[PDB]
RNA sequence: GACUCGUUCAUACUACAGUGGAUACACCAGAUCCCAUCAGAACUCUGAAGUUAAGCACUGUAAGGCUUGGCUAGUACUGAGGUGGGAGACCGCUCGGGAACACCAGGUGAUGAGUCAG
RNA sequence: GCAGAUGUCCAAAGACAAGCUCAAAGAGAACAGAAAUCUCUUGUAGACUAAAAGGGGAAAAGCUUGUUUGAUUUCUAUUU
RNA sequence: UAGAGGACAGGGCCUUGACCUAUUCUCAAACUCCCAAUAGGUAAAAAGGGCGAAAUAACUCAAUUUGU
């Protein structure tokens, strides 16, 4: 009826793994992708093989919503030309894949760029979703509404006639 | 070396009771009190401030001061062959309404009403108190089918 | 996969208190707005509620008692329907309109309503409140605080600052204020989505056009409301349930509840 | 039939299910203005097309927990007396007080002040 | 007698306010694996709170932000 | 301490120890859901208590009566 499902929401991330010139230039490439300025990622721990240091810039990310995300989804499922495996969808009715080169989007090719790599995530829900968020009532949501792995496959198999390995 | 410190020996006398924990109610702080009232000091450690020594736990006095937020208390205390007063500043939360007293204050609301009735009908009543006594002699009515004869028992 | 919610678990589990545990009460900002001096006895600290539900505005004063705290007047949105505001109960001015109408209702009550005038038009020593805001943030041009205005241009004394009113983070300029009293912005938003959206602009404000309500009349219905308040704030002077509520069953009936079932199972 | 502010602070909590929409409480439609973010998600401001799907209210489950009573049991411990027993370790008698786990059964709330609607 | 600690440390780790919620686990995402960043679900504190050990703490006493210098001058009733 | 019942390594559909779920023998000055017997503390009325009127105040209160 109205407990149809809806994107929450898209989060893109690229870890470089490295502090500097690097990181800027993904968060540039962020940026011209998605016109917001976006955020860093902080490491928590300390790994000497991976070379992180406490609270050193590591990555960026941002979301987005709304008509914005619907097709920034759509380019991503063109690269992949709407092909998913079955495991990639989480037991509470997410999913998400991945890029290799962020020159197939779209972006004009820079010999001072390289190449990156980012990740895709959805987020599926229903209406309703404010309730278990807005800080004066906060409450729980009951367990039909929420959404499964088979709601996942399905919705997606209708919305963008995908294909399920 | 001896440790004799200000909360030593408080382990299990000054730590909350089970499934107890938290901050007090908010209606603990619209409690009425007057000087010369009866009070008990029960310290709550959930609030650090105005907290009483460890031996005045459990005790009652008589109120000689009252602040914003404070009370002074006289509570007697034996010293090795003489009871001394101690006036005890402890903060609000530490500090109920005295319950020993009670008995008293209905036993003279109760037997005002007695004594006006009594001298209304020019009569001689008693109204101290009445320790229990021995008992008069009654007649038990019991058939003989209910009684049940019983013996010591053999070890097994 | 070892289970969290185990036995051990719910024994152990302390709750927390009911209106807590709903979302409603803070218990910390509670106790310091009742709590008074312990030696200045007699003396009560009344405390002005303001709570704004999803379409309507709410106020009250409250006494704080031992069994159950006293309301000691009373005022709704919805109300003012009957002194000429239609739709818009949610607005900065519905939310003034409000906190006026407590005032002058509860002064009324006292009969000291010949004694402390307020003010007239927006532009001994006064009863005493203070304001409780619920669970709300306090950004500035929050709706609670135009009730705050509203009650203290009646009668009241509520202690209050001037840098949350709108547009005035570091300056306080006293106009842009009346404009918000007054539901200026609600008329230049009708303007402004006139010109492009003409249809949206149809969409949005459907009961508005509903009632004849224009974008050039908004500012003297509240102005008049003002006046009509002013001139008389008394208060005005089973059902069917056609769905019904079940009950509880018993220990007896729950026996036979189970024999049959297992009577049903066994075939 | 509903609402605001409280008291008790699990008989009031937790898991899975069934029922309900006069007014009302919500989910909801938006971002010009006060305000707020990586993000109108949240916060704040302006509305009234749609819906009981969810929140919420009421019920169910040889439900878990909680709570009261029976029982465990005059059992385990213990105050006073003894030119009491016994190599001892320990244990009865006289005058007194008296548990806890477990197990069985019944319940799953009650209430103060004010207000709205037919 | 038993198991231990003290002769230090801090312009913030002192004051006030607001917003927020911690350890850990499961399932998902290009390089990426036992350990890097991101989303969700559970979570009564299993984290944190200068230093021994005990007590306290969840719209906070923890985390992050904004503004500060009540770590100020003088006196009394008193507890150990 | 010991079996029972379930869905990471082991040569080529099974050792074993894992992991989970109900059980099972035995313990604590510096452990605790519960919790005695003994041992402690306050109270049991006239320099006081109750009840109704007044008079004083620079305190308190929205209150020349609000209260104290
Ligand atoms: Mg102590
Ligand atoms: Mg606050
Ligand atoms: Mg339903
Ligand atoms: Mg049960
Ligand atoms: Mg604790
Ligand atoms: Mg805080
Ligand atoms: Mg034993």
């Amino acid at each position: 009826v109205m407990r149809e499902i809806k994107v929450n929401k898209l989060v893109l991330n690229i870890c470089v793994g490295e502090s500097g010139d690097r990181l800027t230039r993904a968060a540039r490439v962020l940026e011209q992708l998605t016109e917001q300025k976006p955020i860093f990622g902080k490491c928590r721990f300390t790994i000497r093989s991976f070379g992180v240091r406490r609270n050193e810039k590591i990555s960026c990310f941002v979301t987005v919503r709304g008509k914005k995300a619907l097709e920034i989804l759509e380019k991503g499922l063109k690269v992949k030309e709407y092909e998913l495996r079955r495991k990639n969808f989480s037991d509470t009715g997410n999913f998400g894949f991945g890029i290799q080169e962020h020159i197939d989007l779209g972006i004009k090719y820079d010999p001072s760029t390289g190449i990156y790599g980012m990740d895709f995530y959805v987020h599926l829900s229903r209406s309703g979703y404010r309730v278990t968020r807005r800080t004066r009532r906060r409450s729980k949501i009951s367990k039909t509404h929420k959404v499964t792995k088979e709601d996942a496959m399905k919705w997606f198999q209708t919305k963008f006639d995908g294909i399920l390995l | 070396g001896k440790s004799r410190g200000k909360r030593s020996g408080t382990r299990y006398k000054f730590s909350k009771k089970f499934r107890k924990h938290g901050e007090c109610t908010a209606n603990k702080y619209l409690e009425k009190l007057n000087y010369g009232d009866y009070v008990d000091i029960v310290c709550d450690s959930t609030q650090q401030k105005g907290m009483p020594f460890n031996y005045y736990h459990g005790k009652t006095g008589k109120i000689f001061h009252i602040t914003k937020r404070g009370v002074g208390v006289l509570v007697n205390k034996r010293v090795k062959h003489r009871i001394e007063q101690k006036k005890v500043c402890v903060r609000i939360e530490h500090v109920r309404k005295s319950r020993c007293n009670e008995d008293f204050l209905l036993r003279k609301i109760k037997n005002a009403e007695l004594i006006k009735e009594a001298k209304l009908k020019n009569e001689h009543i008693n109204i101290k108190r009445k320790t229990e006594g021995p008992k008069p002699a009654a007649m038990i009515k019991v058939p003989p089918s209910k009684i049940i004869t019983i013996e010591p028992l053999p070890f097994y | 996969v070892k289970v969290v919610k185990n036995k051990a678990y719910f024994k152990r589990y302390q709750v927390k208190y009911r209106r807590r545990r709903e979302g409603k009460t803070d218990y910390r900002a509670r106790k310091a707005l009742i709590l008074q001096d312990k030696n200045k006895y007699n003396a009560q600290k009344l405390r002005f509620v303001v709570r704004k539900t999803n379409s309507q505005v709410i106020c009250q004063i409250a006494c704080a008692h031992i069994e159950g705290d006293k309301i000691l007047a009373e005022a709704k949105s919805k109300e003012l329907i009957r002194y000429g505001i239609p739709v818009g109960l949610k607005n900065y001015a519905a939310a003034y309109a409000t906190g006026l109408l407590c005032a002058r209702r509860f002064l009324k009550s006292l009969n000291l309503d010949t004694q402390f005038l307020g003010v007239e038009k927006v532009t001994r020593k006064p009863i005493k409140a203070f304001l409780d805001v619920g669970i709300t943030r306090t950004t500035t041009g929050n709706r609670v605080f135009a009730a705050l205005k509203g009650a203290c241009d009646g009668g009241l004394n509520i202690p209050h600052g001037n840098n949350r009113f709108p547009g005035s983070k570091n300056e306080f300029n006293p106009e842009q204020l009346r404009k918000n009293i007054l539901g200026i912005h609600v008329a230049e938003y009708m303007k402004t989505l006139q010109e492009e959206d003409n249809d949206k602009y149809k969409t949005h404000f459907n009961d508005y056009l509903k009632n004849n309500i224009g974008a050039d009349d908004i500012e003297q219905m509240y102005l008049n409301a003002h006046e009509k308040i002013r001139q008389n704030p008394e208060k005005e002077s089973k059902f069917v349930s056609k769905h019904e509520k079940p009950k509880k069953l018993n220990a007896k009936l729950r026996k036979k509840r189970v024999k049959e079932k297992l009577a049903l199972y066994v075939e």
